[PDB]
RNA sequence: CCAGUUGACACAAAAUAGACUACGAAAGUGGCUUUAACAUAUCUGAACACACAAUAGCUAAGACCCAAACUGGGAUUAGAUACCCCACUAUGCUUAGCCCUAAACCUCAACAGUUCAACAAAACUGCUCGCCAGAACACUACGAGCCACAGCUUAAAACUCAAAGGAC
C-alpha cells in the first residue's frame, strides 16, 4: 500500500462556489488533503473525452506529449477544413462544419458497441455469450476500439499525426474502421440468437 | 341412469355381469351389493392423536 | 370480475373480444419440448396461420429450446398470425421446456393476446413406461 | 395437518413394516434450511428480441434502430438497477422467507432437550 | 390434511368416487359442470 | 380421447397479464400433484428407487409440517429487551 | 407413411386419497364387482417330514408403447468391450412346466408380564424350536438327495496366519 490511509485526495470543484451546503462544506475542510496531479490537471482544457483519449494515446508516461499531439491533429483537421473553406478557397461558410462536436457525436452515435462478448464455457466447449452491457462499459469499449484504430502501427509508412487524423476523417462520415467493427461485433451478435443464457453473473 | 334393485344369489353376479357387457344396447355398469346393506361402523369424529410415544434413547450425545 | 372456473359452453357466453365466441376462437399449439420448441398455430377447422418452427429459423441443434431464440420464433408466428387475421387464440401448450413462457411472451410482442394457458401434456397414469434411467 | 406416523418406524412393540425408514434422526435441529440465491437466468429478454427483430428488419446502425435500442439500455439499466437492489435487499430485508439467524437466537434461546 | 375427514370417512367417499368414475357416475377428469352449485366445502388454496 | 375437450385446465387469461394466469396454473397444477408425477415419468423410476423417494417425500413432509407448527408457536418471541436485568 | 386437433383405439397398472397401518407365517398385496376365507378362549415343538416361497434363468404358447444384456455406429481417451444417443434376440407377461435364490435386512424368534460396552429400537422376568463358539480356503471337493446336467440343500480336509471381526 503505497497510499497513506491519512491523506486523501482534494475536491478541485470550484464553479458551483460563486452564489446543509455549510455543512458538507465544514465535512470537506475538515479532511486530510492532498496536492493535485499535473498528468490529471482538472483545469477549463480537462475535457473528460480528449483526457481519456490522451490518457490512452499515452506512451512511456509522456502525457503532455500525447496532449501536444491531440491539439496538433486537431489543428491540422481545422487547417484541412480551412483548406476546403477559407486557406485555399473562398470563404464558404454555408457548405462547410468546423465545429468537431459534431464529429465526437456521430462517434458517439455510431461507434458504441452494445453487445459484449465473454467466453463462457459450460463443461468443456466455449461459448459465445451476448450480455448487455451499462452506458459507461460502452463509452469505454467505444473509446478503446477508436484508440486502437487510431494506433494502428502496422502500415509501415503512416506516421502518428497522419495516422489518426486520416483516420477521424474516414470515421466521421458514418464509416471508416470503428463504425465497421461496431456492424462486425452487431452481426456476429444476431448469430448468437439462442447462445445467451450460460452467464453466471 | 336406471337403477334396478333385485335380491339376486351369491354366485350369479360375475354372470350378469357377463350378460350385460355382453348386451349391446347396454353403456356399461357394475353390479355393486345393495349400499344401505353395509351396516356402518359408528364412527365418532376424528380422536387426539397423540405425539411421538418414545422413538429414541436417552443419551447427552 | 371475469370467472376463471372452467367456461361450461352453455347459454350462453356474454364475453366477446372484437367479435370472437370463447367456442370458436382458433387455438395456438405451442409444444415446449426440453431441448426443441415449436409453434403451431392451427385453426378450429385444421387450417394453417404459423408454422413457425426452430428449424426454420437457421439452427438445427440444442438452440432450438431456449429463450430469445424461442421469443423470436414466437414473434414471427404471432406477424405470420396477423398477416392472416388472428390476434386472439386458445394457448394450448405441450411438454415442459423453455419454449413454455417465452413464446407466449414472444406471441404478445407480436400482437397476438392469449385468452386462456390450456396444457393437454401426456400424463400416462403409469401407462407407458417411460425410457429407463441413465447416468451422467 | 400433522399426519400419522406410529407405525411407520421399525420399533420394538411396533409389530407393522417400516414405511417411513429416516436416514437421519427426527431431531429437529438449532439450524433452518438456507435460502438460494444467485441462478444463471441472463434477464432482457423480450427487449433482446425486439431489438433483434429491429436489426433483422434494418442492418446495424445505431441511427436506424434508436427507438429499439434506447428501451434495450434503458432495460438494461433497469436490470443492473434490480440486481443492485436485490444484493443491498439481501443484508436489509428478505423476501419471502425470513432471516435465518432470527429462528437461530430464537432457538439458542430455548434449545432442545431430547436428551433429558 | 386440507378435507379434514376420518380414515374411515375419506376412504368410503374416495371408494364412492372411484366407483362413480369407473361405472360413469361423475367425469373422472374433471368435475360435474351439472352439479357446480356448492359451497365452499374444501379450503381451494388455488383461485384463494 | 373420450372426455371432453376444452373444459379442464383452462385458465382464463385478462388484462394482458399472462403472468397472473401462468401463476395461477402452476399454483393449480402443484396443488393438484402432477407436476412432479410427470417429472419423474420423463424417464422409468425404478420401483426400489420409487419406495425410496416417496419415503423421503413422506419424512421431509412431516419434517416441514413441524417446523412451520413449531414456527407458528413460537413467533411470539420477537422482542429485543423486555427486561433488561440480566 | 415424421412433428400438432378429431374418428374404429393396448392380454401391463392404476394419480392426486399414497399427508391411511389396512390384510397376510415370509416375500408380498391398494381403479371397481364377485366365487371362498385367514387354525389356536392353555403356549413351544422338526433343515429324519409336511406347505411352500421377491425377482433371477430355462422348454413351448403371442409379441408388444417402452426398455431389452451381447450387438452396429457416431464424438471419445494410447486403449472402451462403459459413462450420451438410435433398433433389436431371449427377456419385464400371461396360457402350460419348472430350478427353489436374496441386503427374504425391521439382519432384533414364539408365548404372558414389568419399569444400556458404542450405533441401534433401554432393560428384562418364566418356558420352548433352531444355530454358533477363528479368517481365506469354504454360496467349495468328497458323500447323500433333487423333473434340476456349466444347477441346487447340508457339507468339509491339509497347509499360512499372529490373526479374522463389530462399534466409537
Ligand atoms: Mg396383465
Ligand atoms: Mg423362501
Ligand atoms: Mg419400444
Ligand atoms: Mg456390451
Ligand atoms: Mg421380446
Ligand atoms: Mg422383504
Ligand atoms: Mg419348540
Ligand atoms: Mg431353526
Ligand atoms: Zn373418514
Amino acid at each position: 500500500s503505497r497510499y497513506s490511509p491519512e491523506f486523501k485526495d482534494p475536491l478541485i470543484d470550484k464553479e458551483y462556489y460563486r452564489k446543509e451546503e455549510k455543512y458538507v462544506r465544514e465535512l470537506k475542510k475538515t479532511q486530510l488533503i492532498k496536492a493535485a496531479p499535473a498528468g490529471k490537471t482538472s483545469s477549463v482544457f480537462e475535457d473528460p473525452v480528449i483526457s481519456k483519449f490522451t490518457n490512452m494515446m499515452m506512451i512511456g508516461g509522456n502525457k503532455v506529449l500525447a496532449r501536444s499531439l491531440m491539439i496538433q491533429t486537431l489543428e491540422a483537421v481545422k487547417r484541412k477544413q480551412f483548406e476546403k473553406y477559407h486557406a485555399a478557397s473562398a470563404e464558404e461558410q454555408a457548405t462547410i462544419e468546423r465545429n468537431p462536436y459534431t464529429i465526437f457525436h456521430q462517434a458517439l452515435k455510431n461507434c458504441e458497441p452494445m453487445i459484449g462478448l465473454v467466453p463462457i464455457l459450460k463443461g468443456g466447449r466455449f461459448y459465445q455469450v451476448p450480455v448487455p452491457l451499462p452506458d459507461r462499459r460502452r463509452r469505454f469499449l467505444a473509446m478503446k476500439w477508436m484508440i486502437t484504430e487510431c494506433r494502428d502501427k502496422k502500415h509501415q509508412r503512416t506516421l502518428m499525426p497522419e495516422k489518426l487524423s486520416h483516420k477521424l476523417l474516414e470515421a466521421f462520415h458514418n464509416q471508416g474502421p470503428v463504425i465497421k467493427r461496431k456492424h462486425d461485433l452487431h452481426k456476429m451478435a444476431e448469430a448468437n440468437r439462442a447462445l445467451a443464457h450460460y452467464r453466471w453473473w | 341412469y336406471f337403477l334396478v334393485d333385485f335380491y339376486a344369489p351369491t354366485a350369479a353376479v360375475e354372470s350378469m355381469v357377463e350378460h350385460l357387457s355382453r348386451d349391446i344396447d347396454v353403456i356399461r355398469g357394475n353390479i355393486v351389493k345393495h349400499p344401505l346393506t353395509q351396516e356402518l361402523k359408528e364412527c365418532e369424529g376424528i380422536v387426539p392423536v397423540p405425539l411421538a410415544e418414545k422413538l429414541y434413547s436417552t443419551k447427552k450425545r | 370480475k371475469f370467472s376463471i372456473y372452467p367456461p361450461i359452453p352453455g347459454e350462453e357466453s356474454s364475453l366477446r373480444w372484437a367479435g370472437k365466441k370463447f367456442e370458436e376462437i382458433p387455438i395456438a399449439h405451442i409444444k415446449a419440448s426440453h431441448n426443441n420448441t415449436q409453434i403451431q398455430v392451427v385453426s378450429a377447422s385444421n387450417e394453417p396461420l404459423a408454422f413457425a418452427s426452430c428449424g426454420t429459423e437457421g439452427f438445427r441443434n440444442a438452440k432450438k429450446g431456449t429463450g430469445i431464440a424461442a421469443q423470436t420464433a414466437g414473434i414471427a408466428a404471432a406477424a405470420r398470425a396477423k398477416q392472416k387475421g388472428v390476434i386472439h387464440i386458445r394457448v394450448v401448450v405441450k411438454g415442459l421446456g423453455p419454449g413454455r413462457l417465452s413464446a407466449m411472451h414472444g406471441l404478445i410482442m407480436g400482437g397476438l393476446e392469449v385468452i386462456s394457458i390450456t396444457d393437454n401434456t401426456p400424463i400416462p397414469h403409469n401407462g407407458c413406461r417411460p425410457r429407463k434411467a441413465r447416468k451422467l | 395437518a400433522t399426519p400419522s406416523l406410529r407405525g411407520r418406524l421399525a420399533r420394538f412393540g411396533n409389530p407393522r413394516k417400516p414405511v417411513l425408514k429416516p436416514n437421519k434422526p427426527l431431531i429437529l435441529a438449532n439450524r433452518v434450511g438456507e435460502r438460494r440465491r444467485e441462478k444463471g437466468e441472463a434477464t432482457c429478454i423480450t427487449e433482446m428480441s425486439v431489438m433483434m427483430a429491429c436489426w433483422k428488419q434494418n442492418e446495424f446502425r445505431d441511427d436506424a434502430c434508436r427507438k429499439e435500442i434506447q428501451g434495450f439500455l434503458d432495460c438494461a439499466a433497469r436490470a443492473q438497477e434490480a440486481r443492485k437492489m436485490r444484493s443491498i435487499q439481501e443484508t436489509l430485508g428478505e423476501s419471502g422467507s425470513l432471516l435465518p439467524n432470527k429462528l437461530n437466537k430464537l432457538l439458542q434461546r430455548f434449545p432442545n432437550k431430547p436428551y433429558l | 390434511h386440507i378435507t379434514g375427514l376420518c380414515g374411515k370417512k375419506q376412504k368410503e367417499i374416495t371408494k364412492a368416487i372411484k366407483r362413480a368414475q369407473i361405472m360413469g357416475f361423475m367425469p373422472v377428469t374433471y368435475k360435474d359442470p351439472a352439479y357446480l352449485k356448492d359451497p365452499k366445502v374444501c379450503n381451494i388454496r388455488y383461485r384463494e | 380421447a373420450k372426455h371432453l375437450k376444452f373444459i379442464a385446465r383452462t385458465v382464463m387469461v385478462q388484462e394482458g397479464n399472462v403472468e397472473s394466469a401462468y401463476r395461477t396454473l402452476n399454483r393449480i397444477l402443484t396443488m393438484d400433484g402432477l407436476i412432479e408425477d410427470i417429472k419423474h415419468r420423463r424417464y422409468y423410476e425404478k420401483p426400489c428407487c420409487r419406495r425410496q423417494r416417496e419415503s423421503y417425500e413422506r419424512c421431509r413432509r412431516i419434517y416441514n409440517m413441524e417446523m412451520a407448527r413449531k414456527i407458528n408457536f413460537l413467533m411470539r418471541k420477537n422482542r429485543a429487551d423486555p427486561w433488561q436485568g440480566c
